[PDB]
RNA sequence: AUGUAACAC
RNA sequence: CCUAUAUUCAAUUACACAACCAUGCAAGAAGAGACAAGUCGUAACAAGGUAAGCAUACUGGAAAGUGUGCUUGGAUUACC
RNA sequence: ACAGGUUUGGUCCUGGCCUUUCUAUUAAUUCUUAAUAAAAUUACACAUGCAAGUAUCCGCGCCCCGGUGAGAAUGCCCUCCAGAUCUUAAAGAUCAAAAGGAGCAGGUAUCAAGCACACCUAUAACGGUAGCUCAUAACGCCUUGCUCAACCACACCCCCACGGGAAACAGCAGUGAUAAAAAUUAAGCCAUGAACGAAAGUUUGACUAAGUUAUAUUAAUUAGAGUUGGUAAAUCUCGUGCCAGCCACCGCGGUCAUACGAUUAACCCAAAUUAAUAGAUCCACGGCGUAAAGAGUGUUUAAGAAAAAAAAUCACAAU
């Protein structure tokens, strides 16, 4: 790439960042349409607690519930954030614990 | 500025055209513009309430076209004075009326536009000028036998100083600048006031458009 | 005055150019004479063969 | 930006800090905001006394008289400041509120003398 | 003495693109512009219109252009001042002799 | 710059260290030159080296090249008043061309420091405002004055809420 | 022709 | 029209007109990816058991096979 | 970038992803007081209160301050200024429309042709030429305030506002809807600016002084948060046994877990600590036989380089 070609093509400029599953917003409010369990990939085997939610932006998404134990049924409102789950393909959202219809993890009693 | 994507707006020019046409068509007459309700002291046309310092003079005095409409030749060459100059100055101040056009919309014929020759403080100006504050309830009319009584004047010379001392620190720059260039003369610099004469507030301002020279 | 000095400088370089082109004209006449000798030799060589 | 009218004004612009004001002497347009775009900053005025007990004023004399000569209007505090400077004579508002302080403080002396008895 | 133009191009020099239209030549001015990433000067071309009253433009000339004070139209703001180099007929401004590239057409050291 | 035969001439120091500044009436500067022969060596070095510097110091002046039309290289200056200045180069070297142009039409040295002197009068030290145009922002920052309330808190007796409390009581 | 799915320095 | 001024009008006419798209849903069709496991074969990696591969045509459940040119990203082990 | 982790039984090279650094919003946990700075979900609809008045009547002001970024690649920089205002006999000063251009200016060429985008004449009209922009990016499409003493645009919508939808807070406060996003339906013109008046002076939800908020710095009145496999500072005992679960990447958990949950201990910040999302920064003046890259071949236009010196031309199977 000689000087004439670099003058013709201009300096290299960085591309803008692709928007994530939350469309650039940090959290999103959603209502739970369904809850289920989902299998992981090759290196490890489990069945993690996930949910299918209708978000406030109108798009329906798959989210993962962290922690151990939850009391969630349908028509519950949750707050989700853009953390991705490494084991599960297609899951790019995590419910934040301690907001709306979901609480923190319960200590054993 | 100018760009290659400018689009030909027509409605703004058309709206300015229709607005100018409508104000030229429905320009308000002076009678309906300046008719007054004498109890509320509130203008039916403009919605404005009169100031309280002009409250007494509305009920206690009549305007120029209220005192002029009964004159036989509709007041040409007549002298009309004002309560403002009568109360503040001992010297007579009067206007010699040149030409007057009333408005016909008033059923009592109490409104119009008038011109005249100015005499203020006894000094007579040589040009005709449209009369300001015709509509004020503050005008008075002199009699014919008192016309030459108010016409006669005793000219008094002015005792104001034509030159004053400078403000002190500006005077210090004048002394410093002449000492810098070597002017030995210690004469006191004097600010001259022949262009500083200020005509006071009740002079009527010129409502005619000034020609740019 | 700078226009006048520039005009004088251009005239001086013009005289230098004219003198040097006289030298190269003399050299070009020398090369023309030598090329004429070589052309005459090759023409007289080519004339014998066709005969 | 473009305005319909207005005039050139030499005035005081309030910048600075909370409970620590500062006025910049500013020759600008009349219709612009107080801290908006200006033509020329002439001087400064410190509203607070220093450790030396001085209120400190700076004026750019030639530019101020140039702007007044080409027709810049002045506001009441900057005419007060120029009157204290002596580039202009003393402002009659300073004159009258000075005599008002004389009358008020003399009346306070009389009231204190009556309240002593 | 008010004869001024609002354009920054008071005097420019351009190569003629074409003479298709009547009494006006399309000319192509070349300027040096600093590309700032490379810090290097390059040739930027721009198109202008110039009024030729005598129709003296052959395509390939180098033409001096002077700015008109009040433009006739939005695209013709310049006129020819001089034909600097006629195409194929180039006289040297130093010696006053016609030349063809590198070779002199007539020798300047031969007045007679 | 790694690319290029002479990479040093593409730096900001070389573009800024060339000192030829034309007069304000100068509009067009035209170089006719040849790429053959030992005579045009100085003109070719002039084109290869100094014209970026002159174009940097005169951004509004047009500079134009022409190659192989006239047997002798020359430079031609077109002014505002229709004035045409011809500088003929046939054997002059690059530095002699530089001093020759700077002596025929440049800017005088005294005009240069006076031009930057009325350029330096625009930034007066006594003004206040942003850092990009003025040296100081607060009057607080001056050593003898009141310190700024974001750094040193003010005494209570100066404070407006205490003034309102004492006025209301 | 084939032999899947849990190796750690 | 012996000072000098007053009023009017400013609205239509002739056609095309959801074509063009963008956003959601859908009877359905086709692909790709992921495929801790099932069935069918073993195509390729060793002259992978027919040397592989490219362009292209035909054929076959499927990897694929064959035909005409081209390549070594294959050897022929080198007084054989 | 002073770099580091990560491909493979293993080494070297190429090449992506992530960590380490700084700032801003939201959420979680915690929270003692002050000062300063800032208040930021919405061009969706608004109950109510105020925010333009002054002045001897005429007049003068009435998106001027202030609010917002919806639209437009709008635009930055530079010439020339009609017009408005101020002071004055002139003439100067400020704002500067419209008009342009030396130059700079988001992405996309899977937007490559646009379709009349042009010129003369002498009179402002008849007519005649076949023209104009464009691969150094026209004409299109998408997105967006910005290059910041600041600049541009909007005043419910139909780019405009004659007219029609229809009764307008994108003023200060506040209310619904919506959003992850939560300031007082508050005191004065005491100080500066603006408006008016000859003037004492009047008004000002601009502003000044406060109220609320860990949003950010400072001082102390204050002690909680995160983490302990490697990068990367720091772990002991129990319970579980590819289950529950954790992670930024490599990855760990399959009855002896420094990686899960709890306890002890330790590390690092601190009235803050993490998580998420945006930013700042970060790609090529480096390469093209084997890793991505020399396009199947030749000629030419545009565009360049000609820099010091020479040459074209002979058996054999071009077509
Ligand atoms: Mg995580
Ligand atoms: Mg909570
Ligand atoms: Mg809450
Ligand atoms: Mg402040
Ligand atoms: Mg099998
Ligand atoms: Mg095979
Ligand atoms: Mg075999
Ligand atoms: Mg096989
Ligand atoms: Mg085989
Ligand atoms: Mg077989
Ligand atoms: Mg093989
Ligand atoms: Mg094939
Ligand atoms: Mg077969
Ligand atoms: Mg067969
Ligand atoms: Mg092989
Ligand atoms: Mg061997
Ligand atoms: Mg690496
Ligand atoms: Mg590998
Ligand atoms: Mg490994
Ligand atoms: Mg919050
Ligand atoms: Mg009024
Ligand atoms: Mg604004
Ligand atoms: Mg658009
Ligand atoms: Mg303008
Ligand atoms: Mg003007
Ligand atoms: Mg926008
Ligand atoms: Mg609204
Ligand atoms: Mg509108
Ligand atoms: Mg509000
Ligand atoms: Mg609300
Ligand atoms: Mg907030
Ligand atoms: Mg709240
Ligand atoms: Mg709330
Ligand atoms: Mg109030
Ligand atoms: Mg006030
Ligand atoms: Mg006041
Ligand atoms: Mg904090
Ligand atoms: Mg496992
Ligand atoms: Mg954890
Ligand atoms: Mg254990
Ligand atoms: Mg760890
Ligand atoms: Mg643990
Ligand atoms: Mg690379
Ligand atoms: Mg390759
Ligand atoms: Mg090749
Ligand atoms: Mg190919
Ligand atoms: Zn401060």
């Amino acid at each position: 790439a000689t000087l004439n070609q670099m003058h013709r093509l201009g300096p290299p400029k960085h591309p803008p960042g692709k928007m994530g599953p939350t469309a650039g917003r940090p959290q999103l409010k959603g209502v739970v349409l369904r809850t289920f369990i989902r299998k992981p990939k090759k290196p490890n085997s489990a069945n993690r607690k996930c949910c299918r939610v209708r978000l406030s932006t109108g798009r329906e998404a798959v989210c993962f519930i962290p922690g151990e134990g939850h009391s969630l049924q349908e028509h519950h409102v949750v707050l989700v954030q853009g953390g991705r789950t490494q084991d599960l393909p297609g899951v790019k959202l995590t419910v934040v614990r301690g907001k709306y219809d979901c609480g923190h993890v319960q200590k054993k009693k | 500025m100018a760009r290659k994507k400018v689009r030909p707006r027509l409605i703004a020019e058309l709206a300015r055209r229709v607005r100018a046409l409508r104000e030229q068509r429905e320009r308000p007459r002076d009678s309906q513009r300046y008719a007054l309700d004498y109890e509320t002291m509130m203008r039916p046309h403009s919605g404005n309430r009169l100031p309280m310092r002009a409250w007494a003079d509305v009920r206690h005095e009549s305007r120029l076209l209220q005192l002029l409409n009964r004159l036989p030749l509709f007041g040409l060459g007549r002298l009309v004075t004002r309560k403002s100059w009568l109360w503040q100055h001992d010297e007579p101040c009067y206007w010699r009326l040149t030409r007057v056009r009333p408005d016909y919309a008033a059923e009592n014929l109490d409104h119009g536009k008038a011109w005249g020759i100015l005499t203020f403080k006894g000094k007579t100006e040589s040009e005709a000028r449209e009369i300001e504050q015709v509509m004020y309830h503050d005008w008075r009319l002199v009699p014919k036998h008192e016309e030459e009584a108010f016409t006669a004047f005793t000219l008094v010379p002015e005792d104001t100083p034509l030159s004053v001392p400078y403000p002190p620190l500006l005077r210090a720059m004048i002394l410093a600048q002449r000492q810098k260039y070597g002017d030995t003369s210690t004469e006191e610099p004097m600010l001259n006031l022949e262009r500083a004469r200020i005509d006071p507030w009740d002079y009527p301002a010129k409502l005619e458009a000034k020609t740019k020279t | 005055e700078l226009m006048a000095w520039n005009q004088a400088e251009n005239q001086r370089l013009h005289e230098l150019r004219l003198a040097r082109l006289r030298q190269e004209a003399l050299e070009q006449e020398r090369r023309q004479a030598e090329e004429a000798v070589l052309q005459a030799r090759e023409a007289q060589a080519w004339a014998q063969l066709k005969e | 930006r473009a305005y319909r009218g207005g005039h050139l004004t030499i005035r005081l612009a309030l910048g600075g800090c909370t409970n620590r004001p500062f006025y910049r002497i500013v020759a600008a347009h009349s219709k612009c905001p107080r801290d908006g775009r200006f033509v020329e900053q002439l001087g400064s005025y410190d509203p607070l006394p220093n450790s030396h007990g001085e209120k400190l004023v700076a004026l750019n004399f030639d530019r101020i008289r140039h702007w007044i000569g080409c027709g810049a209007h002045l506001s009441k505090p900057v005419e007060k400041l120029l009157g204290l400077s002596g580039f202009y004579p003393l402002h009659p508002m300073m004159i009258t509120n000075a005599e008002r302080l004389r009358r008020k403080r003399a009346r306070e002396v009389l009231l204190a003398s009556q309240k002593t008895d | 003495s008010i004869a001024r133009s609002s354009v920054h191009a008071k005097w420019v020099v351009g190569k003629v693109i074409g003479t298709a239209m009547q009494k006006t030549a399309k000319v192509r001015v070349t300027r040096l512009v600093l590309d700032p990433y490379l810090l290097k000067y390059f040739n930027k071309r721009k198109t202008y219109f110039a009024h030729d009253a005598l129709q003296q433009c052959t395509v390939g000339d180098i033409v001096l252009l002077k700015a008109l004070p009040v433009p006739r139209t939005k695209h013709v703001k310049h006129e020819l001042a001089e034909i600097i180099f006629k195409v194929g007929q180039v006289i040297d401004p130093v010696t006053g002799k016609p030349c063809a590239g590198t070779t002199y057409l007539e020798s300047p050291i031969s007045p007679e | 710059p790694m690319k290029g035969r002479f990479p040093i001439r593409r730096t900001l120091q070389y573009l800024g260290q060339g000192d030829v500044v034309f007069k304000d009436s100068v509009k067009v500067m035209t170089v006719n030159y040849n790429t053959h022969g030992e005579l045009g060596e100085g003109a070719r070095k002039f084109v290869f080296f100094n014209i970026p510097q002159i174009q940097y110091k005169n951004p509004w002046v047009q500079i134009t090249m022409f190659k192989n039309m006239t047997p002798s290289p020359f430079l031609r200056f077109y002014l505002d008043s229709g004035e045409q200045v011809l500088v003929d180069v046939e054997s002059k070297s690059n530095k002699e061309i530089v001093e020759h142009i700077r002596k025929i039409l440049g800017k005088n040295e005294e005009t240069l420091e006076k031009e930057e002197q009325e350029k330096k009068q625009l930034s007066h030290p006594a003004h206040f405002g942003p850092r990009k145009y003025c040296l100081r922002e607060c009057m607080c920052e001056v050593e003898g004055q009141v310190p700024c309330p974001g750094l040193v808190p003010l005494p209570k007796e100066m404070t407006g809420k205490y003034k309102a409390a004492l006025k209301a009581t």
